[PDB]
RNA sequence: CCCUUAAGCUUAGUUGCCAUCAUUAAGUUGGGCACUCUAAGUUGACUGCCGGUGACAAACCGGAGGAAGGUGGGGAUGACGUCAAAUCAUCAUGCCCCUUAUGAUUUGGGCUACACACGUGCUACAAUGGACAAUACAAAGGGCAGCGAAACCGCGAGGUCAAGCAAUCCCAUAAAGUUGUUCUCAGUUCGGAUUGUAGUCUGCAACUCGACUACAUGAAGCUGGAAUCGCUAGUAAUCGUAGAUCAGCA
């Protein structure tokens, strides 16, 4: 099933590993508990001064978190 | 028995774990010689034993990863240094007269953007 | 000395140091060994009566010629002579090459500085 | 000579990373369409007490939450002014649907009305003077920790202008962790084209 | 042209590549990106106060 | 260059193969620099400038491995 | 540098030669930074020295410092109101640590084909007097040795 | 003060790091343990009286110090105002102008190419050094239009672009210090400049409208003037996987 977790910020997708396993947890299942993932970055650059100024530039990026869950008993008691 | 083995320096770690009876550090299944690239200094990266007293102590089952080799090295001044510590805890108040029982030196820095590298920035033609 | 013209220097190795002789030299020179038993020796002036009987014959019969095709530099320049590229727009022009003619350094084309 | 925004500083650190959304595959043209419905509320309504705006969109369940503004004078009777908003809205194909509404209050507490709205009250040949410092002090009436209002832009009746700047002390923005907030007065009238300068502590 | 030259832009010279990116609400060529499909002093707002998500101006 | 296709232009030879019906000789006039050649070639200049006319150009066994006016004038040293 | 004081920051450790002076010089001769180039030429090409030179350079490593390094110096500073230098003391990190120099500068000079071999050939006819190496040494050492200066300077 | 690295409780202790298990070509299959910061939500710190007193007028020194010098490198942080400049020209401008030409179609042409004198970023100017070769390490973009593995076309300006498809996982010889084939100081097997042959592949068209190049044309060259280049740790000496930008190429 291999399912995703995906966001830009350091408080959105540890809510979305914790919840999703305690989405399963609510109700019967040997279901997985959290397994976190690095904080990676997806970077930006570009010149700011509206002229031909350069070597003022300050580091201008963002970072992506991409974390991920297995779902470890397919069941009837918690599944959607 | 000697348990965490560990300790790393320059972005290039390794674990080497020390064994009870005798002595001998071996990495990815090599020496203390045999991995890195010359660099006359295979007894130096055991030193960690030579300002100890007594270096044929603990055998290894060491292990490496990295990017390049002279941080690879340099770090197992604590590949001995953390597990002998533990094992043997009379290792902090005796082993920093010479300087090893921890330290844990220099580490790297941000390549500067749009300048040469780093310090070095756009040089000046002339004036 | 005799493979084309002369070649004289010794106490290197015979195997690319023809890089003198016009169209080939070193790099095909070692890489043209396709012969019986010739070799570099770092002997340039021994061990050799009759393999270069042989090694030659096969420079006249290497029809790819070296020497006899250095005017084929100057045919395809009389080829282009009606201000086409490599002898009139080349040549004719008095331009120099690396279409930088003059915005770097030039000492071939224009020796003066 | 340089305080450069703490709208664009402060954001995800106290004040939280406004637009929110990840989309797995729609990349480009979910944003193709998002500056258009996220400035709807700035360019339909002619810029008006805007606040702040937001974006949020994956599984296809796209809602948005926003101030409406000061509410009840746009909003009048029974509710039929929003759901024609909706229908200008979502009639792309989909898009924006569901802009939802808390009430917003105190247009004399934050910068983001005051500052198209000292956009217009200054030029009108009066003393902008006198109700520059008016708004001045019933934003500094209130008790924050001052709001520092000037005209930056062609002050004055005569014709070489400069960037007089009348602000009053103290109003932070080196508290690194708290917010400190630029809303910006971009108009004219009659004479020139104009730049007012605002900075709030909340 | 500038701000009459979006559509021989964005409508169809025919060919693959006669498209070169430009800011989506501009006619700036240069310093331009697909997938953000705007520029530098045609896109930066947006970041400021967050309409562009998790972009700290430093460190990395 | 490559092989496969040497870009004989549809509608400049059209005008060279139906306006080859006689010797009568109207080349290009074309103030246009991207052709490609054939072997049937007949005596005639091209146009291969823009200024203000149209210029005589190469006509017999010229440049052989070309597709554009390689030998035509437009400047020199000054 | 408001301030100073600063040493050499470093606890010279050697491989196998059991020297404090055989490893601050493997990174002066390092050319263009080779640790091991250097290392094999410091344990087959300063060991093979006697084969070629004629001693080997093991324990006559002091004969080529210390039968080199000067005393004297020539650095301006004004005193009085002329303009004469003042000499420094030669102190251990002023006369051992510039003193070691004496086989970069001079690995260079040796005119005998094999670089290598001439980088080797600077421990002959420079570990005395009237050598290649020790031809700048008089040339500044003999300078003041003789002709006394300012005393009550501050340098 | 929030952050980039930092003994760290850990935790993703699955694709993670490999003492415990030898089921481990990067398909870290593995315990679904760890063994340890490690893969950050990083967490600590600090004048900490400090061992002292300056005779005291606070501080600071340092006894070695918490794993990181006195704010933890310190990242971000930028006094009034000097600067008629930084934009009328990539952007928005108050201002008036050619108006079948200054726009305009592709273009002829052209911000590279002369008749020359200087500023440019490194590889130039062999006795551990090229044309040349068996060939250790992966960082980190990536990639929904991309890279090529172990093997490999190694002649480049890559290609079948075939298999794992966000810590991993593809560019894998990444280039040197690792044995160093090869050319004993003649412009000499150092050369990739012109008088030469021209080329990897994606173009609606290389004559003046870039390349660097291999087929190697063997030139500039042998330490430096009235005229020039890093600097107390891995930053640069040298390059380095590549490519943002984009149908060629830093």
């Amino acid at each position: 099933i291999r399912i995703r977790l995906k966001a830009y910020d350091h408080r959105v997708i540890d809510q979305s590993a914790e919840k999703i396993v305690e989405t399963a947890k609510r109700s019967g299942a040997d279901v997985s508990g959290p397994i976190p993932l690095p904080t990676e970055k997806s970077v930006y650059t570009i010149i700011r001064a509206v002229h031909k100024y350069k070597d003022s530039r300050e580091q201008f990026e963002q970072r992506t978190h991409k974390r991920l869950i297995d779902i470890v008993n397919p069941t009837p008691k918690t599944v959607d | 028995v000697e348990y965490r083995g560990t300790g790393r320096r320059k972005n290039s770690v390794a674990r080497v774990r020390l064994v009870p009876g005798e002595g001998n550090i071996t990495v990815n299944n090599r020496d203390v010689r045999e991995y890195l690239p010359f660099e006359s200094l295979i007894l130096d990266l055991n030193q960690p034993f030579d300002v100890t007293e007594t270096k044929g102590n603990y055998d290894v089952l060491v292990n490496v990863h990295g990017g390049g080799f002279t941080g690879q090295a340099q770090a197992i001044r604590h590949g001995i240094a953390r597990a002998l510590l533990e094992a043997d805890p009379e290792y902090r108040g005796s082993l920093k007269r010479a300087g090893l029982l921890t330290r844990d030196p220099r580490m790297k820095e941000r390549k500067k953007p749009g300048l040469k590298a780093a310090r070095r920035s756009p040089q000046f033609s002339k004036r | 000395a005799r493979i084309a013209g002369v070649d004289i220097p010794r106490e290197k190795r015979v195997v690319i140091s023809l890089t003198y002789i016009y169209g080939i030299g070193t790099s095909t020179a070692q890489k043209i060994l396709e012969e019986a038993n010739v070799s570099a020796d770092t002997r340039v002036k021994d061990l050799t009566d009759d393999e270069l009987g042989r090694i030659r014959e096969v420079v006249d019969g290497y029809k790819v010629e070296g020497d006899l095709r250095r005017e084929t530099n100057l045919n395809i320049k009389r080829l282009m002579e009606i201000s086409s590229y490599r002898g009139i727009r080349h040549r004719r022009g008095l331009p120099v090459r690396g279409q930088k003619t003059k915005n770097n350094a030039r000492t071939r084309k224009g020796p003066v500085k | 000579g340089q305080k450069i925004n703490p709208i664009g500083l402060r954001v995800g650190i106290i004040r939280d990373w406004e637009a929110k959304w990840y989309a797995e595959k729609d990349f480009a043209s979910l944003l193709h369409e998002d500056l258009k419905i996220r400035k709807f509320i700035d360019n339909e309504l002619k810029e008006a007490s805007v606040s702040h705006v937001e974006i949020e969109r994956a599984a296809n369940r796209i809602n948005i939450a926003i101030h409406t503004g000061k509410p009840g004078m746009v909003i009048g009777k029974g509710g039929s002014e929003i759901e024609k908003l909706r229908n200008k809205l979502n009639a792309l194909t989909d898009k924006k649907v569901h802009i939802n509404v808390i009430e917003i209050k105190k247009v004399d507490l934050d910068a983001r009305l005051v500052a198209e709205n000292i956009a217009r009250q200054l030029e009108n040949r009066a003393s902008f003077r006198r109700v520059q410092k008016q708004a001045i002090t019933r934003a500094m009436k209130l008790g924050a920790k001052g709001i520092k209002t000037q005209v930056s832009g062609r002050l004055g009746g005569a014709d070489i202008a400069r960037a007089e700047q009348y602000s009053e002390g103290t109003v932070p923005l080196h508290t690194l962790r708290a917010d400190i907030d630029y809303a910006h007065a971009e108009a004219d009238t009659t004479y020139g084209k104009l730049g007012v300068k605002v900075w709030i502590y909340r | 042209a500038k701000t009459s030259m979006v559509a021989k832009q964005q409508k169809k010279q025919k060919y693959a590549v006669r498209e070169y990116t430009r800011c989506e609400r501009c006619g700036r060529p240069h310093s331009v990106y697909r997938k953000f499909k705007l520029c530098r002093i045609c896109f930066r707002e947006l970041a400021y106060k967050g309409q562009i998500p998790g972009v700290r101006k430093a460190s990395w | 260059s490559i092989k496969k296709g040497p870009f004989v232009d549809e509608h400049l030879m059209k005008k060279v193969e139906a306006q080859e019906g006689s010797e009568k000789k109207q080349v290009i006039k074309t103030w246009s620099r991207r052709s490609t050649i054939f072997p049937n070639f007949i005596g005639h200049t091209f146009a291969v400038y823009d200024g203000r006319k149209h210029v005589p150009v190469y006509v017999t066994e010229d440049m052989v491995g070309h597709k554009l006016g390689e030998f035509a004038p437009t400047r020199t040293f000054k | 540098p408001r301030k100073g004081s600063v040493p050499k920051r470093d606890v010279l450790p050697d491989p196998i030669h059991n020297s404090k002076l055989v490893t601050k010089l493997i990174n002066k001769i390092m050319l263009d930074g080779k640790r091991g180039t250097a290392q094999r030429i410091l344990y087959s090409a300063f060991d093979l020295v006697e084969q070629r030179s004629g001693r080997d350079a093991l324990e006559v490593f002091e004969e080529a410092i210390n039968n080199i390094m000067p005393v004297l110096e020539v650095k301006a500073r004004r005193v009085g109101g002329s303009n004469y230098q003042v000499p420094v003391e030669v102190r251990p990190e002023r006369r051992t640590t510039l003193g070691l120099r004496w086989l970069v500068n001079y690995a260079r000079l040796r005119g005998e084909k094999t670089m290598e071999d001439r980088l080797a050939n600077e421990i002959l006819d420079a570990a005395n007097n009237t050598g290649g190496a020790v031809k700048k040494r008089e040339d500044t050492h003999k300078m003041a040795e003789a002709n006394k200066a300012f005393a009550h300077y501050r340098w």
